[PDB]
RNA sequence: CGAGUAGGAGGGCCGCUGCGGUGAGCCUUGAAGCCUAGGGCGCGGGCCCGGGUGGAGCCGCCGCAGGUGCAGAUCUUGGUGGUAGUAGCAAAUAUUCAAACGAGAACUUUGAAGGCCGAAGUGGAGAAGGGUUCCAUGUGAACAGCAGUUGAACAUGGGUC
RNA sequence: AGACUAAUCGAACCAUCUAGUAGCUGGUUCCCUCCGAAGUUUCCCUCAGGAUAGCUGGCGCUCUCGCCCACGCAGUUUUAU
RNA sequence: ACCCGACCCGUCUUGAAACACGGACCAAGGAGUCUAACACGUGCGCGAGUCGGGGGCUCGCACGAAAGCCGCCGUGGCGCAAUGAAGGUGAAGGCCGGCGCGCUCGCCGGCCGAGGUGGGAUCCCGAGGCCUCUCCAGUCCGCCGAGGGGCACCACCGGCCC
RNA sequence: CGCGACCUCAGAUCAGACGUGGCGACCCGCUGAAUUUAAGCAUAUUAGUCAGCGGAGGAAAAGAAACUAACCAGGAUUCCCUCAGUAACGGCGAGUGAACAGGGAAGAGCCCAGCGCCGAAUCCCCGCCCCGCGGGGCGCGGGACAUGUGGCGUACGGAAGACCCGCUCCCCGGCGCCGCUCGUGGGGGGCCCAAGUCCUUCUGAUCGAGGCCCAGCCCGUGGACGGUGUGAGGCCGGUAGCGGCCCCCGGCGCGCGCCCGGGUCUUCCCGGAGUCGGGUUGCUUGGGAAUGCAGCCCAAAGCGGGUGGUAAACUCCAUCUAAGGCUAAAUACCGGCACGAGACCGAUAGUCAACAAGUACCGUAAGGGAAAGUUGAAAAGAACUUUGAAGAGAGAGUUCAAGAGGGCGUGAAACCGUUAAGAGGUAAACGGGUGGGGUCCGCGCAGUCCGCCCGGAGGAUUCAACCCGGCGGCGGGUCCGGCCGUGUCGGCGGCCCGGCGGAUCUUUCCCGCCCCCGGGGUCGGCGGGGGACCGUCCCCCGGACCGGCGACCGGCCGCCGCCGGGC
RNA sequence: CGACUCUUAGCGGUGGAUCACUCGGCUCGUGCGUCGAUGAAGAACGCAGCUAGCUGCGAGAAUUAAUGUGAAUUGCAGGACACAUUGAUCAUCGACACUUCGAACGCACUUGCGGCCCCGGGUUCCUCCCGGGGCUACGCCUGUCUGAGCGUCGCUU
């Protein structure tokens, strides 16, 4: 129940705080559960996404172990595009069917300087 | 307009009260900005008493209401003088000043007084440095609560007189009237011209 | 609406031409102009006597009725008769009003309360609101009210230490300071008596707080509890009773129909 | 015992919309609406039932609150007809034959004849105002009150020293 | 010539005051059950309107008849005058 | 299909099928509201009282713009008291005696303390008889002539204040 | 002639500063109508309002009495409740309409001229240095301001000066940090509970059902939103005096700048002018024999002046100190910058504007000012085959669906198209009455009753009684076995180890005081405590009723369900 | 017989009602409460790889630097795909710029016409030489400089 005085619990208010959010506000609200033998290791329920996470859809037509890698992040549409869904068109040309990572489990990651640094502020702050 | 039987109504709205209309719906908002107001002025101070200046105690003024007191706005330079105490040495004391007020009765005046004895012996001050004038000991942890409610001294406590009991005597019971008010009431009409009557009469000679 | 329900400018042609004599806006070219201006019937008119802000919102009630209102919803709230003709679920239940003790109000986790209402046998009445958590009907889901629920029961507490963390995401459930009391909790709708817990100085306050016949309320100012209209009501027994029916003429039951 | 305009009261398990209460109500196994030679109920307001459509929310009962119930206002706004394939496409003399491109020619282009404006011009150039209308190429759904293979139309690209 | 003054003239146009005023025209949205009239008096710058009575409705209240004579009342007779 | 009945609805109107007016046709929109004030009526709370309506107290807890409390916050409002232009004055009689010419006449002492008459729901006292031999006896049900203290209220008399 | 001083002046692209303009909701100063109402209409009312014009701020304005009062007297303004629809006004008509009290919010009070004292002890600018960074200031030399009078002490509550008495050392901003800050100082950034568990619907599932007597896991996190639909656990956020990161500001302490205050007595000091008032004339107000403002004229005084509500004297008294100045609060906000909430509106509603809206477009212009939301879960927006040149179609495909095909959700009614049925001379239509046909519907088509009881036929079960076993329940009197109920009372029990109150009392009881001749004195009066009294309600033995919704055993006949016996 | 007219009903079409949904309005309340001669509000034009409107910016023109965030923007091409090099995108905003008109400020407002001072070039100072930059409104405040007066005086030929 909301005890701030100082936060929408409005309808109309949130959805318009989704559909024109900024960019790096977009980047948190994509954001895909690990799967639970690697959040064992780490000490994190979910994590942000970007273009080289190795992915396992959940949801949707497309269900259960297909674990390819994704190719594009469309924060626009709230999509990414994973390299084994596809879909042909009718001129017989593939296409990619996206996904919204609230329906994807990650296997494999992007290893970087800065994606370890969040993965420490996570894993502390769950605590 | 008007039809079977029902009282004259005037009322003032051919003037287009709709423009000036205060509305209170911003009543409960400034209640909350006020307790937040005076508790704010709760915790700037220090140990001295919201609403902490003391007042007078003075009787009100007309034949309506003076059976009965009031805590006042100052006391009087001429009270607070009786006391001794210097007048801006006063207002940093905590006692508010008028210089307005007179004092004609001593009764009142001598009340006030008594009330000033009161308040310096109610008072704990502290000092800048400890050079022990004026100033206080470790007193009872700055005396058991830091601010007062509602004037330090409760300033109504709207005195009341006994007189319990006494036999009724001879020669009250037979000589007071509600005949001495009528005698009275016209003596005081006929005090002009009674005069008046009686210096003609040995004018006339 | 307060204004600009016509913000427009408009007066009417009048006699010669066919139309109708409505307030017509002036100009040209832009196709509003022609049209119907200002009034109830137009399009774009204002509306017919635009609602003031103005209006007696807010009512006022007596302070004896108000405390006349708790004094009756407490009553209600102590037969199980009515209790369930509300609606609860007290079929299990432990008697009534049910004085838990004052150990209660210093919980801190919230599997105590799960654990303590599956052992006072009220936890079936909030498996009713977890069963009934629909969702709105009507248009109110658009401004704001999208959640229909029934309510629960209600702890009935004094000395707030630590029970109002641990009760208070509770499916339907209002957590309710003795010396602060609402008609508008203890009776919800106008249809009395709520199934109430209430705690050991809870239930020692009401003695104090509102007083007997016999004695006054000590913590309040005049208020002795309202005198009564009957005193012994049972309808039967008193029609049922040697005095009455000594008293009676006789019963008459033949019925004596349209003779032909 | 029953009539009823103007009118006043009463009852409504009559309807619409919103709010607390309740229905361990209802439903992607099909809610709202809407249609219905389908079955009924009520004196009536109106409702319940089946079938067909659609595809995501809705209704009962007790209370509360209305910007709450249409045939009418030369009603406002929207929409379609009978009139109707009707009036009408009639100011200033006018077209004809052949040929080419083209799905397609009474009008476009060329060529010959027959013509009129007749130098106060239906000609040659500007001031005002119009602002790309000028030129070229391309298409033929609009628009040009018939048509168009044409244009002061649309589309693209040029030009005003 | 009372003409013309941006298709506007015996006082232009535009916006506000303005939703100006009207005893005067037109409209006034669901059913059923009960009761159901007036156009007359008097006065009014009253005569196309109101005021007042009259007429109508509603809500009550105070009582009586349920058992050789009742109480009360009347658009009626009778007997007197 | 047929017999018989059968003029087109609103409107003003003494009267409308009217040679009176509005109405081509469908859908949606659309017209006694709200604030103040007074009056009667009605429900509820209290009762010679009533009222928090303006303020303050609660911790600052989503619903809380709620609710709860005060009372040496009852200031005040409205009511308890009227009348007069105003100075102003401002609502108890009845019973048994006494004093003067006991008179067109006022005073002195006790004893209850809001008068009286006609009407007047209800209540009480009820003579009186009523129920299988008879006496002999108290409860008892119902009827009850007449009588009694009489509510609300109306009609009338007296009194009291200005 | 010539110079020098000062005053009136002008000149500058002089050195350096300043104003202009905007928004205008709230505030302030002037100006100012009319419709309306009076059933007509002038005064009145509309209203000192809309429009016009000027100024400013986050508030403004107002403000420390030339006040209210009329008695036990108050004591700046502003605001709210009341005074009050009241005194007053007014063709005394329609109407208009205050204030002082009283209770609240908030409370903060001061300076200058004059009077003289101090030798102009004061000020600005420039020059040169000082100082620490973020930038602005304190110590030295010259040039002005300035006696037509800067500064210090001074303000009507009195003040000053000189005695003498009493005691007295203060206050001030920077600076560097240790420390805290009422939800726990302000700002922004990144972060923190728990299922995708089995079975299953569906285009998809967030549905529907379930997880060990511990109720499957988290709950200080069940507010809300997104994600192929309805989610506490799939994701963001929500919960918390939760956690850390940066930026800023307000609460203690090394150096500057400054410092005699209090009482009594003596002495002298002590004030605002073409202004107050008076005349008149306009306007305004409730203000009336003139409330205030304003013009014109007349024009002041000092024991004075203004006021004290009916003009005018003669007074007595009350009360204030005008014609100089400043000042936070609570109050107001339909503009602007963020923000949460709604018994609101849901596209002909709501702002005119949910949309490329003050836009398209009209008027030369002042100005006027519309319409227009909806594919799907996702574009998978129909490749290819095939008539026509193409528009347009038939096949095919994608989709759960093209009965969603680019204003693409549902798609009503008017009106129109075709198919089916029926009818046709008194325009159509309608009410009553049956009839014919059609339509589905219902029955199962003459073949429709349902269950009860008994006397008959055929297989199986186990009673009832009647007792014993054992549970549960209802029903009664003693008050029985206790409590408690309801009351007349006794102890006055808690009285000071009691709760509430009491205009009951008590100088035989104190204290802060007033009194009578340093004290006692009871001669009276003021106030806080104390404790007898009541009047109710918290105790203890006893009786007086009652076992009444106040619950338990006892025991009683009679119900009762399970065991075991018995047709 | 058909034709036609009418009544229904199925199916198609016209039209966009109803219903459902909502990045929108109005209303209340909160905390702040700030505009411009250092050149505002407003107006004009310009600027994107493909760009007309809307928005955004101002010849540095769909913003740059920094800070934060740490990997995309997206209708289509292209590029640094790096990020223990200095880091894609967005958000914030404290650095830098801000063309033309506007109180608008050289004079006018016709892009017209000037006047000084300085540097670059070019007849190597100029003469109305071309480019580049500064200054040049009014009112007024104190200070400074120049000088007018038979204003009033002194000293004086
Ligand atoms: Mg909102
Ligand atoms: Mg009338
Ligand atoms: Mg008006
Ligand atoms: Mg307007
Ligand atoms: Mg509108
Ligand atoms: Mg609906
Ligand atoms: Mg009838
Ligand atoms: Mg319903
Ligand atoms: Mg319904
Ligand atoms: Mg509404
Ligand atoms: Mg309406
Ligand atoms: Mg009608
Ligand atoms: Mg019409
Ligand atoms: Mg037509
Ligand atoms: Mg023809
Ligand atoms: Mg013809
Ligand atoms: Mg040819
Ligand atoms: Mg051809
Ligand atoms: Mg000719
Ligand atoms: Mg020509
Ligand atoms: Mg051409
Ligand atoms: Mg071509
Ligand atoms: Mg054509
Ligand atoms: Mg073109
Ligand atoms: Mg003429
Ligand atoms: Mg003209
Ligand atoms: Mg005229
Ligand atoms: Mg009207
Ligand atoms: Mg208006
Ligand atoms: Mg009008
Ligand atoms: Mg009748
Ligand atoms: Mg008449
Ligand atoms: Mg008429
Ligand atoms: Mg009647
Ligand atoms: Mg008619
Ligand atoms: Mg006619
Ligand atoms: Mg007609
Ligand atoms: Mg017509
Ligand atoms: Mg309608
Ligand atoms: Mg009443
Ligand atoms: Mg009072
Ligand atoms: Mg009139
Ligand atoms: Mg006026
Ligand atoms: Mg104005
Ligand atoms: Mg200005
Ligand atoms: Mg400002
Ligand atoms: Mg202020
Ligand atoms: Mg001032
Ligand atoms: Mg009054
Ligand atoms: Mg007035
Ligand atoms: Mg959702
Ligand atoms: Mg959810
Ligand atoms: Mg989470
Ligand atoms: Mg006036
Ligand atoms: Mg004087
Ligand atoms: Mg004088
Ligand atoms: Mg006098
Ligand atoms: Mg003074
Ligand atoms: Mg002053
Ligand atoms: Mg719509
Ligand atoms: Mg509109
Ligand atoms: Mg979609
Ligand atoms: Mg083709
Ligand atoms: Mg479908
Ligand atoms: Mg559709
Ligand atoms: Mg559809
Ligand atoms: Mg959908
Ligand atoms: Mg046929
Ligand atoms: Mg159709
Ligand atoms: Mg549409
Ligand atoms: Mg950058
Ligand atoms: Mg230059």
């Amino acid at each position: 129940m909301k005890f701030n005085p100082f936060v929408t619990s409005d309808r109309s208010k949130n959805r318009k705080r989704h559909f024109n959010a900024p960019s790096h506000i977009r980047r948190k609200i994509m954001s895909s559960p690990l799967s639970k033998e690697l959040r064992q290791k780490y000490n994190v329920r979910s994590m942000p996404i970007r273009k080289d996470d190795e992915v396992q859809v959940v949801r949707g037509h497309y269900k259960g172990q297909q674990i390819g890698k994704v190719v594009q992040v469309y924060r626009k549409k709230y999509v990414i595009y994973i390299e084994r869904v596809q879909r042909e068109k009718a001129n017989g040309t593939t296409v990619h069917v996206g996904i919204h990572p609230s329906k994807v489990v990650i296997t494999r990651l992007k290893l970087d300087k800065d994606r370890k640094k969040i993965l420490e502020r996570k894993a502390k702050s769950r605590q | 307009a008007p039809s079977r039987n029902g009282m004259v109504l005037k009322p003032h709205f051919h003037k287009d009260w709709q423009r000036r209309v205060a509305t209170w719906f911003n009543q409960p908002a400034r209640k909350i900005r006020r307790r937040k107001a005076r508790q704010a002025k709760a915790r700037r101070i220090a140990p001295r008493p919201a609403s902490g200046p003391i007042r007078p105690i003075v009787r009100c003024p007309t034949v309506r209401y003076h059976t009965k007191v009031r805590a006042g706005r100052g006391f009087s330079l001429e009270e607070l003088r009786v006391a001794g105490i210097h007048k801006k040495v006063a207002r940093t004391i905590g006692i508010s000043v008028d210089p307005r007020r007179r004092n004609k009765s001593t009764e009142s005046l001598q009340a006030n007084v008594q009330r000033l004895k009161e308040y310096r012996s109610k008072l704990i001050l502290f000092p800048r440095k400890p050079s022990a004038p004026k100033k206080g000991d470790s007193s009872a942890e700055e005396l058991k609560l830091a601010t007062q409610l509602t004037g330090p001294v409760m300033p109504v406590r709207n005195v009341y007189k006994k007189e319990k009991a006494r036999v009724i005597t001879e020669e009250e019971k037979n000589f007071k009237a509600f005949a001495s008010l009528r005698m009275a009431r016209a003596n005081a009409r006929l005090f002009g011209i009674r005069a008046k009557r009686a210096k003609e009469a040995a004018e006339q000679d | 609406s307060e204004l600009a329900g016509h913000q427009t400018s408009a007066e009417s042609w009048g006699t010669g031409r066919a139309v109708a004599r409505i307030p017509r806006v002036r100009g040209g070219g832009t196709h509003r102009s022609g049209q119907g201006a200002f009034g109830n019937m137009c399009r774009g008119g204002r509306m017919f006597a635009p609602t003031k802000t103005w209006r007696r919102w807010h009512r006022r009630v007596n302070t004896t009725q108000k405390r006349y209102a708790i004094c009756s919803a407490l009553a209600a709230s102590a037969l199980p008769a009515l209790v369930m003709s509300k609606g609860h679920r007290i079929e299990e239940v432990p008697e009534l009003p049910l004085v838990v003790e004052d150990k209660v109000e210093g919980y801190k986790k919230t599997k105590e309360a799960v654990l303590l209402l599956k052992k006072l046998k009220a936890w079936n009445d909030i498996k009713k609101v977890y069963a009934s958590q629909r969702m709105r009907a009507g248009k109110g889901k658009m401004r704001n009210r999208r959640r229909i629920q029934r309510r629960g029961p209600c702890i009935i507490y004094n000395e707030d230490n630590g029970i109002i963390k641990a009760f208070r995401n509770i499916p339907g459930i209002t957590l309710l300071n003795v010396s602060k009391l609402n008609i508008l909790k203890l009776a919800p709708g106008g249809h009395v008596g709520r199934f109430c817990i209430w705690t050991e100085s809870a239930f020692r306050k009401l003695d104090e707080l509102y007083g007997t016949w016999r004695k006054a309320a000590s913590l309040k100012s005049n208020y002795n509890l309202p005198m009564h209209k009957m005193i012994n009501t049972d309808l039967s027994r008193i029609l049922k009773s040697p005095e009455i029916q000594r008293a009676l003429r006789a019963p008459r039951k033949k019925i004596h129909r349209r003779v032909l």
